[PDB]
């Protein structure tokens, strides 16, 4: 989804962060541009400290920048996550 | 326009240690490193451009730089493009580690000459250039 963090699925967030991580943009600007989203939809003081900077004691990764902006947001009062499907059973 | 032109790199980098890119928000900038220099020196670039890809891959191959990144930036060198300055030290738009001609090439300083250019952070371009 597109507005808000909370627009994502943390899955959806998690391949948006991979994809950064993977640098792989056909130019530096097209990552670049993907780096400013990820800063507004966050809204993390860090900014893309975060993903070029990491904070030692944590996991240098995209699970790793997901987690650690996840607990930012619910120690703050911000919005989370938009629910995913993965708590959804499948009957047998 | 100048920086359009294919050039060959000649000349001295300086010696570097373990800080490399902490000079790269003060005065003129980090140098290129002299091991990297030795690794690019007398090699044929179509532009600028591309000695700045190539100038970030040889950063990629050298463990002792290479060590200075964390994860994403080591991925950004390795496929040649330059690494995120830290958030402070960034600029609206201009979120990268910038190479800078210390005589400018509008002065007729070298566009491919180690000796004269420099990594600084976008913060720190835009303050050379306005004599701070
Ligand atoms: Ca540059
Ligand atoms: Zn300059």
């Amino acid at each position: 989804l597109k507005h808000s963090i909370s627009d994502y699925t943390e899955a959806e967030f998690l391949e948006f962060v991979k994809k950064i991580c993977r640098a792989e943009g056909a130019t530096e600007e097209d990552d670049n541009k993907l780096v400013r989203e990820f800063e507004r939809l966050t809204e993390h003081p860090d900014g893309s400290d975060l993903i070029y900077y990491p904070r030692d004691d944590r996991e240098d990764s995209p699970e790793g920048i997901v987690k650690e902006i996840k607990e930012w947001r619910a120690a703050n009062g911000k919005s989370g996550f938009k629910q995913g499907l993965e708590h959804h059973h499948h009957h047998h | 326009s100048k920086r359009n032109k294919p050039g060959k790199a000649t000349g001295k980098g300086k010696p570097v240690g373990d800080k490399w890119l902490d000079d790269a928000g003060k005065d003129s900038g980090a140098p290129i490193p002299d091991r990297i220099a030795d690794k690019l020196r007398d090699k044929e670039f179509k532009n600028f451009d591309d000695f700045r890809k190539k100038f970030w891959e040889e950063v990629s191959k050298d463990p002792d730089l290479s060590k200075q990144f964390k994860g994403s930036n080591k991925t950004n060198i390795q496929k040649g493009k330059a690494p995120f300055a830290r958030k402070k030290d960034q600029v609206g738009g201009r979120e990268r580690f910038e190479l800078h001609h210390d005589k400018p090439i509008s002065q007729d300083g070298g566009v491919y000459d180690m000796n004269n250019i420099r990594v600084t952070t976008p913060k720190r371009h835009i303050d050379i250039h306005r004599g701070k």
